[PDB]
């Protein structure tokens, strides 16, 4: 069993809800890593250990280049801890932050990561469900890793009905509370491809009303700058009906992707 | 790897934006 004494401790990588993520390094190997820590008072009063438990049985089975590691986990007296893989350049939130907008060669290949991550994911019945900007990762060759699996699900017989993820990211079935599958992580994957080319989600709106009726209602625009590749791509990803959404195998053949993606 | 079991939706707290929707709701209508 892991304990916090196999480790140094580095400093704060990042902020969740439930406590910081903190660059650490395993003691015998000086293998770097970082430790996300979660306080027990507070998920107890949250109530919210589903989360944890789901998070961590379904991302510790993962396995592939662009869906981040989890490698164990311990806990103490108040306190939670996931061992991650260590995840150098931050987030594509913050380089969003820092960039506005990203070019199509950029997004294109982002995207082509993403589709590669979420196909292994789906192969396996796992849905993720918040593949927003803050919870995809860079590593030190600037490979988009997805990662907080905290409301991801293995749904392989049946749909689901939870609500979930963050509203700007999630299509009209699951802000509904209808039942959802798979087809939930390609209509955010159309969210994030316009986000990274325009540099704001397609339904944002200064109300969190106003943005539940935008997507229910799949109304959005295009600045004149998005091109007719991405508008197309984007265009058959943000289908209200589940069912009319691209396979993922058909976004990495887009003549979009394929003509601007790196990889 | 089990198939997810479902939980008490009502007995925990809710994504952040049902929390604002509600808010919304009671602020102005
Ligand atoms: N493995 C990692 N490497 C580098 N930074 C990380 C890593 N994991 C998380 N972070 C940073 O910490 C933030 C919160 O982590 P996350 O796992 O998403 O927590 P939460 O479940 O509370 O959202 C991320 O948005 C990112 O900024
Ligand atoms: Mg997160
Ligand atoms: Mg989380």
């Amino acid at each position: 069993q892991w304990a916090l004494e196999d480790f140094e401790i580095g400093r704060p990588l990042g902020k969740g809800k439930f406590g910081n993520v903190y660059l650490a390094r395993e003691k015998q190997s000086k293998f770097i890593l970082a430790l996300k820590v979660l306080f027990k008072a507070q998920l107890e009063k949250a109530g919210v250990e589903h989360q944890l438990r789901r998070e961590v049985e379904i991302q510790s089975h993962l396995r592939h280049p662009n869906i981040l590691r989890l490698y164990g986990y311990f806990h103490d007296a108040t306190r939670v801890y996931l061992i991650l893989e260590y995840a150098p350049l931050g987030t594509v939130y913050r380089e969003l932050q820092k960039l506005s907008k990203f070019d199509e060669q950029r997004t294109a290949t982002y995207i082509t990561e993403l589709a590669n991550a979420l196909s292994y994911c789906h192969s396996k019945r796992v849905i993720h469900r918040d593949i927003k900007p803050e919870n995809l990762l860079l590593g030190s060759a600037g490979e988009l890793k997805i990662a907080d699996f905290g409301w991801s699900v293995h749904a392989p017989s049946s749909r689901r009905t939870t609500l979930a993820g963050t509203l700007d990211y999630l299509p009209p079935e699951m802000i509904e509370g209808r039942m959802h599958d798979e087809k939930v992580d390609l209509w955010s994957l159309g969210v994030l491809c316009y986000e990274f080319l325009v540099g704001k989600p397609p339904f944002e709106a200064n109300t969190y009303q106003e943005t539940y009726k935008r997507i229910s209602r799949v109304e959005f625009t295009f600045p004149d700058f998005v091109t007719e590749g991405a508008r197309d791509l984007i265009s058959r990803l943000l289908k209200h009906n589940p069912s009319q959404r691209p396979m993922l195998r058909e976004v990495l053949e887009h003549p979009w992707i394929t003509a601007n993606s790196s990889k | 790897l089990s198939p997810s079991r479902g939980f008490a939706e009502h007995s925990s707290e809710p994504p952040s934006w049902v929390t604002e929707m509600l808010l919304e709701n009671e602020l102005w209508g």
